[PDB]
């Protein structure tokens, strides 16, 4: 662990409070008024008390004080139902803030930066990590005044009863605040790694969860429950080691809060006898001084064991901040967000001078680019596999950060708006997947508010009106979960459906016609023939015999792109195509 | 409350650390009641007895109770938690991985029924808040139960009416608030563990897509459907907030009832003396004490609504009887294999057309054999019956002559290899990723494997002990699909069924893989799906299928000839 760290965690834990300051505020005045007010009961017990055992006071004389002992009751159970509910409101108002701020920076993310975690690491990031900041909120931030203003009263209410009762109670205190130091200072890295094993195990589970096809395939069952019972002993041993920290400190609290208690009955209890003789102005010592100062006792104490029950509170929210601050600081795609668009929805024009594609841990993907597709052009991606031909199609939809050049309609892509020049894009990629809930929801992704006119178009061109007779809904048949109602070929064509039903300036085809026979792929290739023919197109594609209409052909290997021309050129003059063109 | 019986019994596991837990529980309230019990009575008997006094009274066995109930209040309590947080979180971790190891046997069909996001709160979040069950329900009122009969009891002997007003009003509190709280926070409770779950698939499902859904600028409506539950779950909350502060207020009003009324009737008399004197603060001070013994018994039951909830959600999962069963018998895996089918017809749950219609082939040992057919055809049907993932119906499967449901499910693993159509990566380490098949293979078969499949560049830097899948590395398509192959090649089993493996593979790259399996592949029976025509000369039986059914059935060559549906797919 590193202290500078936690410094920095907690000052951004503070920083989300302000929004909150003025509930942080009433509940710092209301708890110093329950302070006031079980000082008042203390006051009234501790004279009807003394009244009744001393004086023998008959308990109808005693009206007054009855009377008040009773509104100071009611008055204080108000008090503590009011600070409560402002407590939790000023909780959840900082930690709704916090997670859109999160979910703010996830979505500008892309799926390249969501790659950094397992999703069901991002899981325990949103709900458990910020979930667990509400009690240094609610409950820790209050209690720092609280825990030095609501003693100090005690203490002004006890020096003009017995100076030495005073003492006991403020004898004990000094120590308070050290052991709270000393046991909590690895409380805030415990947390840390207990959420880390927490991200781990439950990453690790949804991990294997989507792919337990594969594990059933290779009867990986005995093996993967020892890799889970590993992942949950983890958690298991992580949770306990913040859990004996909070019982160690709240036990060595609660040994000098009853130690003083015992200390102020024993003190009370021989001075009455005789026994002591000091701690008192020149007068004996009365019953009303030690059964307030008695009840006090453990009300002086309480909101110094408060403040170390939530001194482990703010420990959970250190070691909670701690994710969340690192992915709040990490860059993303482009170091700054843009702000210029293109207002022409004419196809665009790409440019690339030198353009280095690399991934968010700086590995380059594609070499240097140098190429350049006119208005209205199509181009077609050939080449090798792993010669990373889909990473200047991720690279152009702005989900992976270049150091190049890459110029669109002559602007550079990352000073782009990301919303604006998202809607000039439309693509099919390598293994789509479906998040719509039904098939119709899928292909009105672009926009729900189509047509059925045009509805009926996308899913004729895209060849999926053929199957949907066998769908027991039809259109509005659910998908399943990564679209396994469907089959392979299936899903593909349902994503040929959403690139086909909106107009754009730049067309992406990862690979339009995957998984698809040879009869199949001539009829959707006919709609994406047409469609590529409407706008600037950029296709990846491995069949080579069909294309020999595309304006350009591009052939990479190892990131860089090596032939350039049409079909006509590079088929006969040798080089990588007519050797990729001959098996 | 009858879902939580299951669970109520996992206490015979941990039964003595559990039950320890709870003497120390009332052990430590006892201390903390007598603690201040006594100082109350301590105080007010010496200050009556008066210096005059000080030989008559005993003062000395009052201060060793108080120093004694000081170290047993701070001891007890320390330990309690020990030993119950202890037992408590050893059973949710048996639970966490009771409840994972009913997934897999419910994998094709079974956890289709469930959302991943959803099955994923019932591991991890729901599991944990059963913790609830067993720190906070059974400790908090066992022991409340037991400190209100000492204290009655205790009382009792001094006065009668006294302690059965304060006794009285403790036992009431105790048997009829806590109900009340239950239900008025089990509809809360509910929505909580409903609203937690939904919001946890829908996140994890927009994260998934946010290719497809920042493209397509659905991303925003998406997180508004988003962000539209996390308003309703910060509303059940806050319900269940104002619960705990209106809990919380009763019960400082209840027990300031109980001292009004110990101050008022014990200052008639106790026990029968017109002045009881220093047994006034015996009572008063007990009402003042004991109420700490109540504070977490409403919140004991306010919450349950939410842990019965929980508690439904993972009795559900792990009540779900798996469709395919395995015999348990021990098999040996035999090291040829040649499969036949009769007339295998299959339906999808909660569908009414058939994906397979009496499909029947028979395929020799040591044969390759290609399956064509359009999309949607059922050929991933087929290849998923060969591996037990549903029961056929009005079918029958053998294996060697021999029905492939009387087959051990180690043994079915250990004779068929699959290469399917959609490629997962693991998010393990490369290393990893190749040992699901052949565990116990070496670095150097493993780095050999991945030169021969054409993934020599990713032994670089780290190579195997690389980290791939999410938090790591992406293969592209090409990669994935040589991993696949390279799993498969690791497997060596005598049946080998290859779901379209050259699938996103150049020309050059197919060729190698191509070559590479008909080498590894000899002497093995292999029925690979293609929706590509190369090569299929080699293969000694073609099988086209169409709309589940097997139209054409024959060699390369004859089926040309004849110019069936296959000739359209060669030329057209
Ligand atoms: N989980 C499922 N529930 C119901 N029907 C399904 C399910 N999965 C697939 N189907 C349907 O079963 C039929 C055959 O599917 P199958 O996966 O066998 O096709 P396939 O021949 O492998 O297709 P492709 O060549 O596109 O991969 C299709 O109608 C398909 O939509
Ligand atoms: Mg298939």
């Amino acid at each position: 662990m590193n202290k500078s760290r936690q410094k920095e965690l907690t000052r951004w834990l503070k920083q989300q409070s302000v929004i909150s300051q003025r509930w942080l505020n009433i509940s710092r005045l209301l708890g110093f008024v329950s302070g006031i007010l079980i000082i008042a009961q203390a006051w009234f017990m501790a004279r009807i008390l003394q009244h009744m055992i001393m004086e023998n006071i008959p308990r109808e004389a005693l009206l007054l004080p009855f009377t008040l002992l009773v509104l100071t009751f009611v008055l204080r159970a108000w008090v503590v139902w009011l600070r409560e509910r402002v407590g939790y409101h000023a909780g959840q108002h900082i930690r709704f803030a916090i997670r859109r701020q999160v979910l703010d920076r996830l979505q500008q993310a892309g799926p390249a930066w969501i790659q950094g975690k397992p999703a069901g690491s991002w899981a325990t990031l949103v709900l458990e990590q910020i979930d667990d900041m509400h009690d240094y909120y609610a409950r820790y931030l209050p209690q720092m005044a609280l825990a030095v203003s609501v003693p100090l009263l005690i203490v002004v209410a006890i020096f003009p009863s017995n100076w030495a009762a005073a003492l006991i109670l403020l004898g004990t205190a000094p120590l308070i605040p050290l052991f709270m130091a000393l046991v909590g200072m690895g409380a805030a890295d415990a947390n840390r790694r207990n959420f880390l094993a927490l991200a781990r195990l439950s990453g690790h589970f949804l991990d294997r969860l989507r792919g337990m096809e594969t594990l059933r395939i290779f009867g990986r069952g005995e093996a993967e429950i020892e890799s889970i019972r590993s992942a949950s002993e983890d958690f298991r041993q992580r949770t306990m080691e913040v859990l004996r920290l909070a019982f160690l400190s709240s036990g060595i609290l609660e040994f000098f809060t009853s130690l003083s208690i015992a200390l102020v009955a024993v003190y009370f209890g021989f001075s009455y006898l005789g026994e002591l003789d000091f701690g008192h102005y020149d007068t004996g010592v009365t019953l009303a001084a030690g059964f307030l100062a008695l009840i006090l006792a453990p009300e002086f104490f309480q909101p110094l064991r408060d403040l170390g029950t939530f001194y482990h509170a703010k420990a959970q929210a250190v070691g909670a901040a701690d994710s969340l601050k690192t992915f709040m600081e990490t860059p993303l795609a482009h170091p700054q967000r843009g702000e210029a668009e293109l207002a022409s929805t004419d196809p665009v024009t790409i440019e690339a001078e030198e353009l280095f594609i690399t991934s968010p841990e700086g590995k380059t993907l594609a070499g240097p680019l140098n190429f350049t597709l006119p208005a209205g052009q199509r181009a077609v991606l050939v080449g090798r596999s792993g010669s990373g031909k889909s990473s200047l199609l991720n690279a152009l939809s702005g989900f992976l950060s270049y150091q190049g050049s890459l110029r669109i309609n002559g602007i550079e892509l990352r000073d782009l708006s990301p919303e604006s020049w998202r809607k000039h894009l439309s693509w099919v990629g390598q293994n789509p997947q479906l998040p719509a809930a039904t098939l119709r929801d899928n292909v009105l992704l672009a926009r729900p508010d189509a047509s059925e006119q045009e509805l009926q178009a996308a899913l004729d061109n895209a060849w999926v009106s053929e199957f949907l007779p066998l769908l027991p809904q039809g259109v509005d048949t659910p998908v399943g979960d990564q679209a396994a109602r469907l089959s392979v070929g299936q899903a593909q064509r349902v994503a040929v459906a959403r690139a086909l039903l909106n107009p754009c300036s730049l067309l992406l085809l990862d690979e339009p016609a995957a998984s698809l026979d040879a009869h199949s792929e001539q009829r959707v290739m006919e709609a994406l023939n047409a469609a590529s023919l409407r706008q600037t197109t950029l296709m990846v594609t491995h069949q080579l015999e069909d294309l020999a209409d595309w304006d350009v052909i591009w052939v990479m290997q190892d990131g860089r792109i090596i032939e350039q021309g049409r079909y006509a050129e590079l088929s006969v003059a040798g080089g990588p195509f007519a050797t990729l063109l001959a098996h | 409350m009858r879902a939580l019986l299951p669970y109520l019994a996992l206490y015979k596991r941990h039964k003595w650390m559990l039950s320890l837990g709870i003497v120390l529980a009332i052990v430590t309230l006892l201390a903390s009641i007598g603690l201040l019990t006594l100082s109350g009575w301590f105080l007010s008997a010496s200050a009556v007895a008066g210096v005059a006094g000080l030989y008559s009274f005993n003062y000395m066995l009052p201060a060793a109770g108080v120093r004694g109930a000081a170290i047993t209040r701070t001891a007890g309590r320390y330990f309690e938690r020990l030993v119950s947080h202890d037992a408590t979180f050893r059973v949710l971790q048996h639970l966490r991985i009771y409840t994972f190891s009913k997934l897999l046997p419910l994998s094709p069909a079974g956890l289709a029924r469930y959302r991943q996001g959803e099955l994923l709160n019932r591991v991890v979040a729901d599991v944990d808040t059963l913790d609830h069950l067993y720190l906070r329900v059974i400790s908090p009122l066992v022991g409340a139960f037991v400190v209100i009969m000492v204290v009655t009891i205790g009382l009792s002997f001094l006065d009668f009416t006294l302690a059965f007003t304060l006794g009285g009003i403790m036992l009431l509190t105790l048997f009829l608030m806590p109900p009340l709280f239950y239900r008025a926070g089990k509809s809360t409770g509910q929505n909580l563990t409903h609203l937690r779950g939904q919001y946890r698939q829908q996140l994890t499902a927009w994260l998934q897509g946010q290719a497809e859904l920042t493209i397509f600028g659905a991303s925003d409506r998406y997180r508004t459907q988003l962000e539209n539950t996390e308003i309703q779950w910060l509303e059940a909350q806050r319900r269940q907030s104002e619960l705990t502060a209106l809990s919380q207020a009763i019960m400082l009003l209840i027990g300031a009832l109980a001292v009004i009324l110990m101050l008022w009737m014990a200052s008639g008399g106790v026990g029968g003396n017109a002045q009881p004197g220093a047994l006034i603060a015996l009572f008063v001070f007990c009402a003042l004490a004991a109420f700490e013994a109540l504070a977490p018994v409403t919140g004991a039951f306010q919450h349950l609504g939410q842990v019965i909830a929980s508690a439904v959600r993972i009795s559900d999962l792990t009540d779900q009887k798996p469709e395919v069963t395995f015999p348990d018998t021990q098999t040996r895996v035999a090291d040829r294999v040649s499969l036949t089918l009769r007339d295998v017809q299959f339906t999808y749950p909660e569908q009414s057309q058939q994906a397979l219609k009496g499909i029947s082939l028979q395929v020799n040992a040591g044969e390759h054999i290609a399956i064509l057919g359009r999309t949607g055809c059922g050929k991933s049907t087929l290849l998923q019956q060969l591996t037990r993932a549903w029961d056929p119906q009005q079918g029958e499967i053998l294996l060697n002559d021999s029905p492939i449901a009387s087959l051990n499910e180690a043994a079915l693993r250990q004779t068929i290899s699959v290469v399917p159509q959609r490629v997962h990566l693991f998010s393990a380490t490369l290393r990893d990723n190749l040992l699901l098949a052949s565990p116990g293979s070496s670095d150097e078969a493993l780095s050999e494997i991945l030169r021969r499949v054409g993934l020599e560049k990713l032994l670089e830097d780290a190579g195997l002990n690389s980290w791939l899948g999410e938090g790591g590395r992406q293969l592209s398509g090409g990669e994935l699909r040589r991993l696949a192959i390279a799993r498969a090649l690791l497997h060596d089993a005598p049946l080998v069924l290859l779901d379209q493996p050259t699938e996103g593979l150049d020309a050059t790259t197919e060729s190698q893989i191509l070559e590479l399996l008909a080498e590894m592949m000899r002497e093995k029976t292999v029925l690979m799906v293609t929706h590509r025509l190369r090569g299929l000369s080699r293969f000694q039986q073609i099988i086209v299928m169409d709309n589940g059914q097997i139209i054409e059935q024959g060699t390369h060559a004859e089926l040309l000839a004849r110019q069936g549906r296959y000739y359209q797919f060669k030329q057209g």
